[PDB]
């Protein structure tokens, strides 16, 4: 029962994360790249700095990772392998976090109400800042879910410990990369 | 209409996630305690004035000292939490949470929140602590700590019983208005 609730959360939160990155990309990012709206010169062609590699992170989750997690739905005791399999892709969270401070400064110092205007316009609860912390949150969350699985999966649990190892090591690497 | 970013910090033992879930859903989640609380916003009226309250969880980031501050900038108010039945989480207010919050957001109000109020009078909890030569954290300890960190209020609450819980967040809002 507990293993089933955790897996269900892992899956539902993964879906929402993909939705949230998608939303970010097709609202805040799209307005800038579109060229429909008036773009503060302090940020013009600096969408690389604002959104870092969030595209690539979204593509990972949307093209691969969510599809693979879904396959482990009835296999909660084995889902650690999913993280082992796809470990190298998580290295892109290092790049993202490294860049997040620069992203944040940029938005303060040069963006004025540009993104607020877009938020108001599109009717979004989440600000661009709320969307942009999400990768950082998500990448620290997976280790929580794996620890929870470990409290309730038998000696068939080295298929979690390696998964957890990976998901402890990604955020540490992202952490240790900060200036 | 006024937007409010509220960040919740503190040790894993506080039950940050459970707190926020229980406040937002009006109910202790009971059966299963979810590990994921996604950034939230909702309208609430306070002292008449309606307000848009933003809540950010930080659970998971407890071991990433350079990742945590990514959530700090532009925060309107911090809830710095400790569990009332964990002396260590209390001491960490002083040792870990207050320092980094001050270092990044030197002029941002802090509410000091004692969680797991319902466990302070629990025989098994009390006995588990006496076996470690400890006791639960009592009211004047919270007050004294709040004074020491420049917290605007010290508040105690239970995600379980809902005792003090709505008030924590009322006061987070009042500390910004
Ligand atoms: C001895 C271990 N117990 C499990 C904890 C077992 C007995 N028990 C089961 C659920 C439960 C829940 C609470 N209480 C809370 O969680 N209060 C909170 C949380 C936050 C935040 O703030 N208040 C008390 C006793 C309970």
């Amino acid at each position: 029962r507990k293993k089933e609730f955790i897996m269900a959360e892992l899956l539902q939160t993964e879906k929402a994360y993909v939705r949230d990155l998608h939303e970010c990309l097709e609202t805040y990012l799209w307005e800038m790249t579109s060229g429909v709206e008036e773009i503060p010169p302090g940020i013009l062609n600096k969408e690389h700095i604002i959104f870092g590699n969030i595209q690539e992170i979204y593509d990972f989750h949307n093209n691969i990772f969510l599809k693979e997690l879904e396959k482990y739905e009835q296999l909660p005791e084995d889902v650690g392998h999913c993280f082992v399999t796809w470990a190298d892709k998580f290295q892109m969270y290092v790049t993202y976090c490294k860049n997040k401070p620069d992203s944040n400064q940029l938005i303060l110092e040069h963006a004025g109400t540009f993104f607020d205007e877009i938020q108001q316009r599109h009717g979004l609860a989440n600000s661009i800042s709320s969307y942009l912390i999400k990768p950082v949150q998500r990448v620290t969350k997976y280790q929580l879910l794996l620890k929870e699985l470990l409290t309730c999966c038998e000696e068939g649990k080295g298929e979690l410990k390696d998964g957890l190892e990976v998901m402890l090591s990604v955020p540490k690497k992202a952490n240790d990369a900060m200036h | 209409m006024q937007a409010i970013k509220c960040v919740v910090v503190g040790d894993g033992a506080v039950g940050k996630t459970c707190l926020l879930i229980s406040y937002t859903t009006n109910a202790f989640p009971g059966e299963y305690i979810p590990t994921v609380f996604d950034n939230y916003s909702a309208n609430v009226m306070v002292d008449g004035k309606p307000v848009n309250l933003g809540l950010w969880d930080t659970a998971g980031q407890e071991d990433y000292d350079r990742l945590r501050p990514l959530s700090y900038p532009q925060t309107d108010v911090f809830l710095i939490c400790f569990s009332l039945v964990s002396p260590a989480s209390f001491e960490n207010v002083r040792a870990k949470w207050y320092p980094e919050v001050r270092h990044h957001c030197p002029n941002t109000p802090i509410i000091l929140v004692g969680t797991k109020l319902d466990l302070r009078d629990d025989k098994d909890t009390i006995e588990k602590l006496k076996e470690k030569k400890l006791t639960p954290i009592t009211y004047p300890q919270g007050l004294a700590m709040a004074k020491e960190i420049g917290a605007v209020k010290y508040l105690e609450c239970s995600a379980l019983t809902q005792r003090g819980l709505k008030t924590v967040f009322d006061e987070a809002i009042r500390a910004v208005l």
